[PDB]
């Protein structure tokens, strides 16, 4: 029970560390998804994030939502942010103009 | 005023992976062009394409004025 | 050709140390007494790597087509086009890469870069064979 | 064992580029003094172990292959066994195995494809950046396969030349005649899969016209 | 050490590498007869050491001179590249702004480094330095040849001002072409305090 | 080097062809700066304006005295390989005697 | 923004944290990432096709409303890492 | 060794890398005590040497050789005029940049804001933003800092060229 | 073909590697005759 104590703080410490790691990665993806109507650090910081989470930084098989999220986010964030920005200023193309006369 | 500022930054971020990322704006500009060029003596007709008589002096200064600011 | 790659112009990492086996078993030296189909260095450096250099040059010219009869920037002029300073950048880059001294330096790698020049004069000849002609 | 005490191990401080002083291309390769060394070793123990019965760099070859390979009592099928296993499964085992070892060792195949470095940035980073790896990798491949087909010429001699003890010698002779036709095939496709990515060639799916 | 034709020289190539191929043979010698086995060939190291050493330092000097006469030729087709000055006037009033012509600054370097290398041949014979002492080279040795090094370096700087003489006067007619030929007087004016 | 030469005689103008600014401040980086200050040598036009000190390390791989690919192969390979081998031989004789 | 982001995890994770004790620290790795009461509802995230009325943006927000949900829950597991620091407090007491 | 008793109790799923074992224990008490004692060999695997500092400190010292210096020299090395897959250490395992280069790291995103503002031809504010970045950079000048200044002067070139075309 | 010195163009050489981009053409190498030659080579390369 001193080795259940030391074992408890041991695996509690390690799971605290990995919990801090996945907390960091999902925190970064929250920092990505938070950015609406900016579209500029979207591909910058988001593509910086995808270079770590699905990639080498969190490349254990650890979660499902980390794996499916960071594996998914190519087409979702890239295609959705992409065509979001494409139909952005088509709004302005409708707004440019009606002030012709 | 900022009439291509969105098109500017749009073309920047989309031009990280140019250029079909901004090629459909050719289509949207051709379409909403073809609405705004239209019509008033119908005037999406400039693609080898009555309504002639729906035009007079106020419609004239209207028409070539509005097309003039379109060219601007 | 669809440039997946044959290998690349990236044999400069590989093809140094993989000539040691072409010279320590000296291809093919030992290889005791039979009919053994010896060289094999070249035979791909004859066939494969040379045609991969030729078509690799050709696709490299297709990374400077740019679809403009013309447009450019040109501190002194019009200079028509980005095509022009493209083929300048290409032939300057490759003609620093593929040969500097030694003039052959080449089986026909000389004649390869000569063929890139010949294609460039074919295309910018074709612009005048289109706009004027 | 005594085949290229490694270049590019390591760095003669400071003297770092040219690629190093070791290579390039002062690692001659002339015909190689390296190949005078190795092709002196196998000619030494081959025709001098043969001449003997008509660490010395590298005594394990003729030593272990001798006292091993002569102490067989029904050897003649087992020669075909080591041949027919080792050709395909060994050649693809090593040539797979090294590229696997780098392919997860410090990969990071980041510099994923070219990082779009145009076009004709054709192995640009050497210059000692990230083609310091692949030179050590493909160098270690052609080195290991060299000592391999060396040694298969050394058993294709060692007892087959000359009937120690079997005058049915053409087994391992076939395992040079199609031993070397094995390995020169297995490198040749490893030529064609040096495609311009650091192609890493570890998928094996073969799909027909219907997915 | 050259090695090839042009550039062990202008091209600081024996200026860098020659210290390496110098220094290892120096340690190999100093050890190789520091074992005092036995006698009357330690003399032969005392001959061969100063032979190759002084011949080498003469070689770097010769490269540096015939190099540095070609320096300003095909170099300064430039503009006021490097800096500035702070030279006070006759009324001591802030009158510089004397700038720049970077061929000043390059030849301000390529002799200072050669001073560092020849410092590492004159003062080479300190750090070896073991028993017997078979001290086969004197740490502050050749006062005759030290005066000769003073002579050759003086000839080097004289070759510099000759190089601006030829490059200024006729090579050929453009410091740019009067177009600040005042550039050339600006460079010389910096050279009076460089 | 050079057969059918520049003729004559094939200098690189290497104290420009390298040392326009180069190893001129990289081989001279254990060489420069040692009190080699700037005095507004922020090169105020365009490019060579890093120049603070120690390090802001560029810190050039320094191809050679620049255009010497093969001549740095010559001085390097010849002089360093031969003298390296003789360092090994004198080591073995140092043990032997 | 409390342990209501991990409500049943006060049993479904914390009892497996209290007397579990973590069994077997791959479940604390992966099944606490499959995340009893938090990301055991891990289905249909999904950045919903079809066309952007239905929905493609709310389910895209719910593609990472585990960054809301399982990270105020994993953050609540980081708040339970403070309870694991409380387990490291008493694990600093009996040790 | 997966815990696949859900498809079949008294059966095991040991899929070692490029393999798969259906090594079916006959009783399930040997299966439950087998994956249970392999979960106690995850109290040996997952507790003894899973990582616990191993991938942690291996990621520390191994990540600590990042772009080019660990391992200083150097006589075949430089990283002056490039980005060359630029290791964004702020977004990497440092996240905790020094508030000089942290607050200028967001002004490195302010440098990218200058790239937006240049990219819409609005020079003025981006120029003065760059003046602020020169001010804080200038004053509070710990190693990557210099490379940040390289990007800065790169973009000062971009401005000077761009205005000199635009005038 | 004349390189010659540049710097031009873009990454201040942007190619600069350059082992004939891939060769030495390292014949065996083993062939030091060198012929005292020639023009370099008109060879119809001049005609090229």
């Amino acid at each position: 029970v001193n080795n259940k104590k030391i074992s408890l703080k041991i695996s509690e410490a390690t799971i605290l560390i990995t919990k801090v790691v996945r907390i960091l990665e999902l925190s970064s993806k929250c920092q990505e998804l938070i950015t609406e109507r900016k579209f500029f650090k979207v591909l910058q910081n988001l593509d910086s994030l995808e270079k770590l989470y699905l990639q080498e930084f969190k490349n254990y098989n650890f979660q499902f939502l980390i794996e499916i999220y960071n594996s998914i986010p190519f087409l979702q964030k890239v295609t959705k942010d992409e065509c979001i920005n494409l139909i952005r200023n088509s709004l302005n193309l409708n707004l440019g103009k009606n002030l012709i006369k | 005023e900022f009439f291509q500022l969105d098109d500017f930054h749009d073309s920047i971020m989309i031009f990280q992976n140019l250029n079909e990322l901004s090629v459909l704006s050719g289509e949207f500009n051709k379409e909403y062009e073809l609405r705004k060029t239209k019509l008033m003596y119908p005037l999406i007709w400039k693609k080898n394409k009555f309504t002639q008589s729906l035009s007079l002096h106020f419609l004239q200064d209207y028409f070539l004025k509005i097309l003039g600011f379109l060219l601007y | 050709v669809p440039p997946s790659v044959f290998n690349m112009k990236v044999i400069l990492d590989p093809f140094l140390l993989f000539t040691q086996s072409t010279s320590t078993i000296v291809p093919s030296v030992l290889t005791q007494n039979t009919i053994s189909s010896l060289t094999f260095f070249d035979d791909y450096m004859n066939k494969s790597f040379l045609p991969k250099i030729q078509m690799t040059m050709d696709y490299l010219f297709t990374v400077e087509v740019e679809s403009n009869n013309p447009y450019a920037l040109e501190l002194s002029d019009e200079n028509h086009n980005i095509f022009k300073t493209a083929l300048d950048f290409q032939r300057l880059f490759y003609n620093l890469l593929n040969v500097f001294n030694t003039a052959n330096t080449f089986r026909e790698k000389i004649s390869y870069c000569i063929l890139d020049l010949l294609n460039h004069f074919y295309n910018y000849y074709l612009g005048l064979f289109n706009s004027l002609i | 064992v005594t085949n290229n005490d490694i270049f590019k191990i390591i760095s003669i401080s400071h003297n770092g580029f040219t690629s190093l002083e070791n290579y390039l291309y002062n690692i001659v390769n002339i015909d190689i003094m390296e190949h005078s060394k190795t092709i002196n070793k196998n000619l030494e123990q081959f025709i001098h172990d043969q001449s003997l019965n008509k660490q010395e760099n590298e005594g394990f070859n003729r030593i272990g292959f001798l006292l091993k390979t002569i102490n067989n009592i029904n050897k003649l099928p087992v020669a075909f066994n080591i041949i027919t296993e080792r050709a395909k499964e060994e050649i693809h085992n090593i040539i797979v195995k090294s590229t696997e070892s780098i392919r997860s060792k410090h990969p990071s195949l980041l510099k994923m494809a070219t990082s779009l470095k145009n076009d004709n940035h054709f192995g640009l980073p050497v210059q000692d950046i990230l083609s310091i790896i692949l030179r050590e990798c493909f160098w270690e491949i052609f080195l290991k396969l060299l000592y391999a087909i060396q040694c298969h010429r050394a058993i294709f001699e060692m007892s087959n030349i000359l009937q120690p003890t079997s005058s049915a010698k053409p087994a391992f002779k076939f395992n040079k005649i199609w031993g070397k036709l094995l390995d020169e095939i297995e490198l040749l496709l490893v030529r064609y899969i040096n495609d311009p990515e650091l192609i890493s060639s570890n998928n094996g799916s073969i799909k027909p016209i219907n997915g | 050490d050259y090695g090839f034709i042009p550039p062990n020289c202008n091209g600081l190539s024996c200026l860098r590498y020659l210290p390496k191929i110098v220094e290892p043979i120096l340690k190999f010698s100093t050890e190789l007869a520091q074992l005092n086995i036995t006698t009357n060939g330690i003399t032969i190291c005392r001959n061969t050491l100063s032979t190759i050493i002084n011949r080498c330092v003469g070689a770097i000097s010769s490269t540096k001179l015939r190099d540095i006469s070609n320096f300003y030729q095909l170099e300064n087709w430039q503009v006021y590249e490097t800096v500035t000055f702070s030279s006070k006037s006759q009324d001591s009033s802030k009158n510089l702004t004397f700038e720049y012509g970077v061929t000043q600054f390059p030849e301000i370097v390529t002799s200072f480094q050669e001073v560092s290398i020849k410092t590492t041949r004159d003062l080479l014979f300190a750090y070896e330095k073991l028993p017997i002492i078979n001290g086969i080279s004197v740490v502050s040795y050749p006062s005759k040849q030290l005066l000769t090094g003073i002579e050759i370096q003086q000839i080097i700087s004289m070759e510099a001002v000759l190089e601006a003489i030829l490059k200024n006067a006729a090579k050929d007619k453009d410091n740019p072409r009067n177009s600040h030929t005042i550039l050339t007087l600006t460079n010389l004016q910096y050279f009076r305090e460089c | 080097n050079n057969t059918n030469q520049d003729k004559s005689q094939g200098c690189v103008e290497l104290s420009y062809y390298l040392k326009i600014n180069q190893l001129f401040q990289i081989i001279s980086d254990t060489g420069k700066d040692s009190e080699g200050l700037k005095s507004t040598v922020e090169p105020n036009k365009v490019n060579t304006i890093s120049g603070t000190s120690y390090l802001n390390l560029n810190c050039q791989p320094s191809s050679q005295g620049l255009t010497d690919s093969p001549t740095i192969i010559e001085m390097w390979l010849l002089i360093l390989k031969y003298i390296n081998d003789l360092w090994k031989i004198c080591d073995q004789f140092i043990e032997f005697w | 923004s409390l342990y209501e982001l991990d409500p049943k995890w006060k049993k479904l994770l914390k009892t497996d944290n209290f007397l579990g004790g973590l069994t077997v620290n791959e479940f604390v790795q992966e099944l606490s990432k499959d995340h009893r009461n938090d990301v055991l509802i891990d289905a249909n995230t999904k950045n919903l096709p079809t066309n952007e009325k239905d929905q493609d943006a709310i389910r895209e927000a719910i593609w990472k409303q585990l960054d809301p949900k399982p990270y105020i829950r994993t953050f609540e597991s980081t708040l339970k890492e403070l309870k694991n620091l409380n387990e490291e407090t008493l694990n600093k007491r009996q040790y | 060794v997966t815990q696949e008793e859900f498809s079949t109790k008294r059966l095991l799923f040991k899929f070692s890398n490029s393999n798969s074992s259906l090594y079916e224990c006959r009783d399930a008490d040997e299966c439950s005590r087998l994956l249970d004692v392999i979960r106690k060999a995850k109290d040996d695997l997952c507790d003894i040497f899973h990582v616990e500092e191993e991938n942690s400190k291996r990621i520390r010292e191994s990540f600590r050789y990042l772009q080019s210096t660990q391992q200083t020299p150097g006589r075949e090395n430089n990283r002056s005029p490039n980005k060359n897959k630029r290791r964004s250490m702020g977004g990497s395992i440092t996240p905790d940049m020094s508030s000089t280069a942290q607050r200028l790291k967001f002004l490195d995103e302010g440098v990218e804001e200058i790239d937006i503002e240049l990219a819409r031809l609005r020079f003025e504010s981006a120029v003065e933003t760059l003046l602020d970045i020169e001010s804080q950079l200038e004053d509070l000048s710990l190693m990557l800092l210099n490379l940040i200044s390289l990007k800065i002067e790169q973009r000062r070139e971009a401005i000077s060229s761009k205005l000199s075309q635009s005038i | 073909s004349q390189e010659p010195m540049l710097d031009a163009d873009r990454l201040r050489s942007s190619w600069t590697f350059s082992e004939s981009m891939d060769l030495n053409y390292s014949n065996p190498s083993s062939s030091p005759n060198s012929l005292g030659n020639l023009k370099i080579l008109l060879d119809d390369k001049a005609s090229k």
